[PDB]
């Protein structure tokens, strides 16, 4: 019994070792990937439409935004992701700041550069993973969206107004105001969208870009990224 | 005669009312047989072609109806050809402002599909596995790594100042990269429907809309039963198989339900029973998200495939967990030939065919990934589908006015 | 300046191709780094595991999909497993995939019928002909002493594989776990089914996370 308890404890201590190791490993990866990212992004700049093509090739990204937003998503010419845990141990390895630059549309969208930061926060527990949070960042909404822009909506608690509000809140522009601190009143799943960029879109943009170059269009996505076997 | 999808739909919609609709279709693909082949069999299909048809109807900027259908064409080297229409899902969200017959809408779309000539799906077919042997230069394919792909782009630029191959869709290449087939326009047609009640099928959380009307299993079966009966009378020849099975129900009741149908040949049973009386695996079709296939898979995972027989199979299936009675589940089948010959070839007006499965899935997702707890979802689906099409495809949903009085 | 322009593109495409390869190198380094740190912890961890009776048995019973892979008749024997040890080949040479590993089982002997023994099976990745291919696990058959009951169907034991009975019984044997031990991954559909998926089950889930499984089992208990 006692020996068993000893082992069980030792087991629980081992799982705790593994977590530390994982964190260490992640930090190690982030430090190595850094200088390759600088090299890589410099090449990416030479390519036009790289970001537009990537954000069209990623499958779940579309899930978080309105189809109309793609008019604007297509103006993005640069994306930069800096992981904060490299500047200080205070930050979680999941923390990052993302900068987007949009070239703009004549008479509709203003050319601008926007930077958003995501950090993990905890609320009262030792044994809770934590959630992404952010601060609102100013972005200049396109003219086409005057009707759904939260800053131009007059009757906000109005019944119709409340619906115009919610529509604006489900655009990529709504996401910039996402914070993660007021559930149900903000861009839906703003944390998941944030994760996609750091976890997939920035890291694997090139795989995504190459996915768009298949000679036969029907093969896009075939790459990845129901019958039997009767007898032995 | 109705010669367009528009012609069919309008006929069944309220007169003077405006409706828009989406008609999405996949590129026909070479695929494995619907029913698993028996090595000890006289014959085997040279090819099986699968195509998915997806439909959504919108009224006043809202989507309230959807229908998902699959169409298999099976080619036998010597044994003719059959086409099988699998009806997978149909749903409503209860957000329609005006009054309509969802039943006749569903029936009419199915007639349209019946009208299509089988050859249409066989003109250009995506190969299950492509061979690039007949082709050099090196091609960027699904298999290519990103690095290889990047390098290829660079060489191409250096050679010609372009990353593209002009001749890629050129006819000789097409002959090499695609398959084509022909077949008698008048062929054996089969329709299989499996009805299992649920709150939502294609409109998540629409169950939460009070306006929506949800059917219990019995109601549902009756609903699909009625549509099929008309299809049989309206578009099928007289001695045609019509089979209905309700698992776990006594046959007098089923036989008695059938007696009531307008078509006089409905029978209790399935359209898969054979003269040879083979095993279950060799007679049962494996469809997407289908009750029969999930269970054939289990029998596979237990090395039972050889063990089960058709009679045993139905019994064994009813036992499984998805089947918690009393709930009414039914399987319906139709086998036979069409009254009129199938001559129709769909047009852009008739359907939108995306360039890839990826693009096909993206559009569909706007409808099926939405939340319909509130009306906002119905509107959103309409909004995305429209904005996405125009934006990425320079396309519009079809527009029409109801003619029926 | 049409030349110059389509030429900057070609330069950047080559740059990116190089970076894609730099990143593949880094991933290996990171994965090694992780493997090196995990070794001592695993050793410490296994040494605690013996002290727990039937830890492995409980774990195997608890894992969801693991049971799908093998015959029910098999479990009696499985329950006799009292030790599992996975070693990652790539730690010992740059010539192995990080995925490559060797796995050892110790089986408590069962009397009269089932012998107690320790067996080690090795899996590594192989690619064939085309550079642009993923690679797959492969293995070498390794000797294992079959239980007597399975004797009727032990492959060595079956007189004629071809007879309809042999065809049916032999097939039966291959489907057993012991059948797995001779799995190689090079005679598709002539071997234990999904033998590679099982292998990966072991090096990716059952072993690295045995504890969580054990715990979940206790809670279920």
């Amino acid at each position: 019994e006692n020996e068993h308890a000893k082992a069980f404890l030792g087991l629980a201590k081992c799982e705790e070792e593994v977590d530390a190791i994982e964190r260490e490993v992640e930090l190690y990866r982030l430090n190595k990937m850094k200088p390759v990212y600088e090299k890589r992004d410099a090449y990416i700049d030479e390519i036009a439409e790289f970001w537009k093509i990537v954000l069209s090739q990623h499958v779940s990204f579309a899930n978080y935004i309105r189809a109309s937003d793609f008019k604007y998503i297509d103006t993005i010419d640069k994306i930069k992701v800096e992981w904060l845990a490299l500047e200080s141990e205070m930050y979680d390895t999941r923390d990052f700041s993302i900068t987007f630059h949009f070239h703009g549309i004549e008479g509709d969208f203003k050319e601008q550069q926007v930077t958003k930061v995501f950090q993990i926060k905890k609320g009262k527990d030792d044994q809770e993973d934590g959630i992404l949070t952010s601060e609102p960042v100013p972005i200049e909404w396109p003219q086409s969206y005057d009707s759904i822009n939260p800053d131009l909506i007059k009757d906000k608690r109005s019944p119709e107004g409340k619906k115009k509000y919610r529509q604006g809140m489900k655009t990529i522009f709504g996401w910039f105001r996402w914070t993660g601190l007021k559930p149900g009143k903000e861009f839906p799943h703003g944390d998941s969208l944030a994760s996609l960029f750091s976890e997939e879109i920035y890291p694997f943009c090139v795989k995504y870009y190459a996915e768009a170059q298949r000679d036969l269009e029907d093969e896009e996505g075939e790459s990845g990224l129901e019958v039997d076997l009767p007898l032995s | 005669n109705s010669m367009s999808l528009n012609d069919f739909l309008s006929s069944v919609l309220p007169v003077s009312e405006q409706f828009e609709y989406l008609s999405l279709q996949s590129i026909p693909l070479e695929t494995h047989a619907v029913v698993t082949p028996n090595k000890d069999d006289k014959r085997v299909p040279k090819s099986t072609i699968k195509t998915q048809h997806f439909f959504s109807l919108f009224h006043q900027g809202k989507v309230f109806f959807s229908l998902e259908v699959y169409v298999y064409v099976t080619l036998w080297d010597e044994a003719d050809a059959e086409r099988l229409i699998f009806v997978s899902k149909a749903d409503t969200n209860g957000y329609c402002n005006t009054r309509v017959s969802v039943r006749d809408i569903t029936k009419i779309i199915l007639e349209f599909i019946l009208s299509i000539d089988p050859n249409y799906y066989l003109q250009k077919v995506k190969p299950a596995i492509r061979s690039y042997k007949k082709i050099s230069p090196e091609l960027i394919s699904a298999a290519s790594t990103p690095a290889r792909t990047l390098r290829i782009l660079a060489r191409r630029l250096k050679q010609s100042g372009s990353t593209v191959l002009k001749e890629i869709e050129s006819p000789r290449f097409q002959q090499d990269l695609y398959l084509s087939f022909t077949c008698p326009r008048e062929i054996l047609t089969k329709i299989c429907l499996f009805t299992r009640p649920a709150s939502q099928y294609l409109f998540p959380d629409s169950s939460k809309n009070s306006k929506k009307h949800i059917l219990n299993g019995e109601e549902l079966m009756k609903w699909w039963g009625f549509i099929l009966d008309r299809l049989l009378i309206e578009c099928f020849q007289n001695d045609t198989q019509a089979k209905l099975r309700i698992p776990g129900e006594d046959p007098a009741r089923v036989r008695s339900y059938l007696r009531g149908m307008k078509y006089p040949l409905w029978q209790v049973g399935d359209i898969f029973t054979s003269k040879e009386n083979s095993l279950a695996v060799y007679n049962i079709p494996l469809f997407p998200d289908d009750p029969k296939a999930r269970f054939i898979h289990q029998l596979a995972e237990e090395d039972r495939l050889l063990k089960v027989s058709l009679s045993s199979f139905w019994i064994e299936l009813q036992e499984r967990q998805e089947f918690k009675l009393s709930v009414t589940s039914s399987v319906m089948g139709i086998s036979g030939y069409s009254l009129a010959t199938p001559s129709l070839f769909p047009s852009s007006a008739d359907v939108i065919v995306p360039k890839s499965r990826k693009q096909f899935r993206a559009i569909k997702k706007y409808i099926t990934g939405e939340e319909y707890d509130t009306e906002e979802g119905a509107i959103e689906a309409f909004t995305n589908i429209r904005d996405f099409l125009l934006l990425r495809m320079a396309t519009n949903l079809q527009s029409l006015t109801g003619k029926r009085e």
